[PDB]
RNA sequence: ACUUGGUUGAUCCUGCCAAGGAAGCACACUUAGGUCAUAGAUUAAGCCAUGCAAGUGUUAGUAACUGCGAAUAGCUCAUUAAUACGCUCAGAAUCUAUUUGGCGGGGAUAGCAGCAGCAACUCUGGUGCUAAUACAUGCUGUUUCUCCAGAUGUGAAUUAUGGAGGAAAAGUUGACCUCGAGGCACGCCAUUCGACUGAGUGACCUAUCAGCUUGUACUUAGGGUCUUUACCUAGGUAGGCUAUCACGGGUAACGGGCGGUUACCGUCGGACUGCCGGAGAAGGCGCCUGAGAGA
RNA sequence: AUACGUUCACUGUGAACAAUCAGGACGCUUAGAGUAUGGCCACAUGAAUGACUCAGCGCAGUAUGAAGUCUUUGUU
RNA sequence: GAAAGUGAUUAAAUCACGUUAUCUAGAGGAAGGAGAAGUCGUAACAAGGUAACGGUAGGUGAACCUGCCGUUGGAUCA
């Protein structure tokens, strides 16, 4: 459905005399099936739009679901010190877009991939969740 | 803000070409080629301190300039050119054939060769793709543009070029069972008959056995695979890519 | 025990290792600077005109006056006392001449008998004292 | 000049950044075209490795195009009624991209009878044929391009719009 | 892989202070010879007389014009506390003179000739001509939009390419040197030297710096750019960072390869470092020419 | 129904990534250095290797240490 | 197919406010250290001639004194 000024369109695609374009990103993931019988568009979305997925693939807990269709991760990393022996618990917080294929609450791990810059801070794009219930806090290395 | 800059060092000069630290500060910058900086070697430097012919680098490019040497066919006034695997280098005047290719350990070397096997060279495919009309066409480690180029010529691909002619004569297909000299890295320069091609997710590893029987892997990109199943379609050097170990 | 050994634990250790360093004199008084509101500035030598000539004396057991000139130094425009070493040596120094002056080598403090000077003078007039007070070299 | 650039602007905590460097001409913005209509003139502009981004400074007509049908005429751009963006540039009648604007289409009329007397046609088109000013999209970067064409507005579309307007 | 003098009448301790070894600036006294290396960084990124440092002629463009160069090299460390630098990736979001390989298809001025003006300069006015691989002319592609298909290629593109339509000139039209050979254009794709955009991540002190942030954080549409993005302008939400140290302050802070000290672990220094990358030309700021400059 | 049935950390192995430092060869008259130099009949060479090194990448091994495991009833 | 004009934008420069940091003048005030065998006491070390010492309140030239409550490092391991 939509709501404002512009009117939202699926591109690469023409009414003629619905339809709907879906892609399979590849690198080992199901293209989820609830992708292809909902309404959305969204021209950031991996499947549905056009933004092709390419380099470092990263996983991390879900902090934020705050914003329209922008989740953000923590990524949770071992620093080595040469001089104590001994790691370090550090953290990144990423933020990163999501598709609205999915369906994602607070205190999930989830998969993400980079794109091309789509703001100022997001460069990651959301192409498998696994869900967990039920929380935040711990820290997970993967 | 870097540009393009003139003037190269020796440090900086690469490893491959067997400077004096001392003897100046400045290296001949190789000009703009078929090759890479890194890899190719130019012919200022090939007549110096190889052949030893040019004993100062104002005689050597009295040399070219008189055009006795040809690069692969054609005359080359320029000098300075990069000129790096698989090259044919005749020259005029107690005229000799050459084709430089690598040693054992990573470095250049120097081969007197036959004139019937010096017509042709070897040619891999990094880059395919189609343009104008429907047609496949292929960019080469030198970067020849190799158009209507035949089925079953794929990436990692060689090719036998006639040179006489711009013709593709034969295609030695990558496969298991295959002997290629690895052409970067820390096996630069090394043969070996490809036992095992292992795909890799995303950005693949390819391995490799001399004929001691030692073991070794590679990056894809860095294997040239220079004739089908033992027998080569080359002169190859002394050792033969086999590499000592004491 | 007494401290963290844990595994994980190295954010403690790198962390309480920085408190630790401002008990150390050494290091604070390196990193406080905190040298620069000094006469000498943290350079070894420095030089500059003579104001006069003065008679401070030593300590205790030590009775001894001691004779150490008044330098105005050349960059600061600031004023000290600094001893003159060897006997003789202050009749050989002059009235209203350049001096170089260097510290007394105690890196810093008050030496020997002497409180409160903490300098002693090197040359006279481009020439050294040594020189002049063995005399293998004049002044006009 | 007017900079593209930046590192200026405060980092995502909020922090107050600072230049190392000046302002480089990798990064240099340049005026808008602010594209209206009336008078065809164009000023050629030299860019990063020679080339011409022709900047179209009030454009007339536009090549536009009837989609279903594959039909193509060039026409006479007459008004902005609407734009998503900007309320500004409906009152100046600026093109940009996805810009609505009505036309005459006196080219598609014709074309209707020389083909055919197959055709078909839809009854919200009619309603709008009755005129001679058929909605349609500005698809082209009038500025960058220096070109302005568009299709018309048909089906789904056109029930949007159309309340937009009213 | 090292000890010794100093609190006591004497003792054993804790404990520093000295002594002791190295280098790196500076002062000093003294000095047959050889090779080799370095030398106005520390303070004043303060100021500068004079001389010189970027020009460029081939048997083959015609003193000038024309073509290319001058954006490199050289110097310095004042900014900069991570945006720079390093090290991993990435371009499916880009530009690229020159080389190299493919694919292609007549009139008007400069010196020269002449008349003048300034205290002065590597400033010129005005008339009288003539040059071309300079400039303009001229016997299917490029750019962009719409639609139908979407490869033998990729981890993946409704991508590459093909066909059917319209437009536009922003255009490929060997109008060419030297004696059958050498050389020079034009355009498009690649290539090469690179450039430029984005990501992850590493490290100097400070809590007598605990809250910071309004284009600030997301979204949809546009402008602009070589492209992607609050880079900038709109409409809609109210978000982002922070005790795993945000934000603020300090630096006698250019970063790195590395250098000095050492039994190991470390620790101090890094203008230079015989190299790499960044920044700056008395202080800001702006711009033309060009493949490339905020020179 | 002859390959598939948790990933990491950690270990081994493999890829990837100048000078200096360590270290091999060679009597620069020696040394610090340098990349040479040695054979009277046209020949033979050498310019290795390791470290620089944390992160990121692959296969193999599972002792230790983690995560994986929505149950007043879970999975196909 | 130049100058002049008008409106945009990036704006040096100067004028002015406000903080802010480093330096720096000040009659006086109140401390701290150093040095001369000054003056006034003699508080502490012995049951130091009222055992000392901690917290706190008041007082007096100065040390110190006294009140309330602690400790033994007491002069008692009873």
């Amino acid at each position: 459905v939509q709501t404002e000024r512009a009117f939202q369109k699926q591109p690469q695609l023409f009414l003629a005399s619905k339809q709907r374009y879906v892609k399979s990103i590849g690198l080992k993931i199901e293209t989820p099936k609830t992708a292809e019988e909902r309404e959305y568009i969204d021209a950031k979305c991996p499947f549905t739009g056009t933004v092709s997925i390419r380099g470092r693939v990263l996983r991390g807990v879900v902090v934020s679901t705050k914003m329209r269709r922008t989740i953000i991760i923590r990524r949770d990393y071992l620093q080595w010190i040469r001089k104590y022996k001994r790691f370090e618990k550090r953290h990144t917080k990423i933020p990163a877009h999501i598709s609205p294929a999915f369906l994602v609450k607070e205190g999930d791990l989830v998969t993400v991939a980079e794109c091309r810059p789509l703001s100022k801070t997001v460069h990651f794009n959301v192409i498998h969740v696994k869900p967990a219930a039920v929380d935040k806090r711990q820290f997970r290395v993967f | 803000p870097r540009c393009q800059r003139f003037h190269l060092k020796r440090l900086t000069a690469p490893h491959h070409w067997l400077l004096a630290k001392s003897a100046g500060k400045f290296a001949s910058h190789p000009s703009t080629g078929p090759h890479k900086l890194r890899e190719c070697l130019p012919i200022n430097i090939f007549l110096r301190d190889r052949l030893k012919y040019a004993l100062t680098a104002k005689e050597a490019v009295a040399i070219v300039k008189r055009r006795l040497v040809k690069v692969d066919g054609k005359v080359r006034t320029n000098y300075r050119y990069p000129t790096g695997l698989m090259d044919v280098i005749g020259l005029g005047k107690s005229n000799e054939l050459f084709r430089i290719i690598y040693d054992c350990k990573g470095r250049f070397c120097v081969h007197h060769i036959e004139a019937k096997e010096a017509s042709f060279k070897l040619l891999r495919v990094n880059q395919f793709k189609i343009g104008a009309k429907g047609i496949p066409h292929v960019v080469t480690h030198d970067g020849r543009t190799i158009s209507y180029v035949d089925p079953s010529v794929r990436v990692h691909d060689a090719l036998k070029f006639n040179i006489k002619t711009g013709e593709v004569e034969s295609v030695i297909k990558f496969k298991v069972g295959d002997v290629a000299m690895v052409t970067a890295g820390g096996n630069v320069g090394r043969v070996g008959t490809i036992q095992k091609i292992e795909k890799q997710m995303a950005s693949d590893i390819v391995h490799l056995k001399d004929t001691s029987g030692a073991v070794f892997a590679t990056r894809i990109m860095n294997v040239f695979v220079i004739g089908e199943n033992e027998h080569p379609l080359i002169s190859l050097p002394a050792r033969e890519g086999v590499r000592p170990s004491i | 025990k007494s401290k963290a050994c844990g595994r994980l634990a190295a954010r403690k250790l790198r962390l309480a290792h920085k408190s630790n360093l401002w008990a150390s004199n050494a290091y604070r008084r390196s990193l406080g600077t905190s040298i620069y509101k000094t006469p000498l500035e943290g350079t070894s030598m420095a030089s500059g005109i003579v104001v006069g000539k003065v008679a401070v004396e030593a300590k205790q057991p030590n009775s001894a006056i001691r004779k150490a000139v008044r330098v105005q130094l050349k960059k600061n425009s600031k004023v000290v006392t600094a001893f003159v070493p060897r006997d003789g040596s202050l009749r050989l120094i002059d009235d209203n001449d350049r001096v170089l002056i260097a510290g007394m080598g105690r890196s810093g403090r008050s030496v020997g008998d002497l409180p409160g000077c903490r300098f002693k003078v090197i040359k006279v007039a481009g020439f050294s004292l040594l020189a002049l007070w063995l005399g293998k070299k004049e002044k006009p | 000049g007017i900079t593209r650039m930046g590192d200026l602007k405060h980092t995502k905590s909020g922090a107050r950044q600072v230049a190392w460097r000046k302002k480089r001409n990798f990064l240099a913005g340049r005026p808008s075209a602010q594209t209206r209509i009336g008078e065809k003139r164009i000023h050629a502009v030299r860019v990063r490795g020679g080339n011409l981004k022709m900047r179209a400074l009030r454009l007339e007509t536009g090549t536009f195009a009837w989609a279903s049908e594959n039909c193509t005429r060039k026409t006479r751009i007459l008004n902005v009624t609407y734009h998503p963006a900007d309320n500004d540039l409906v009152r100046t009648n600026t093109l940009a991209r996805g810009s609505v604007v009505s036309i005459d289409a006196a080219p598609f009329k014709q074309w209707y009878e020389r083909q055919f007397g197959g055709g078909v046609v839809a009854p919200e088109l009619v309603a709008e044929f009755d005129q001679g000013r058929l909605l349609a999209v500005i698809t082209s970067r009038p500025g960058q391009c220096g070109r302005a064409d568009g299709y018309i507005l048909e089906g789904e579309e056109l029930a949007f719009y159309s309340d937009k307007i009213a």
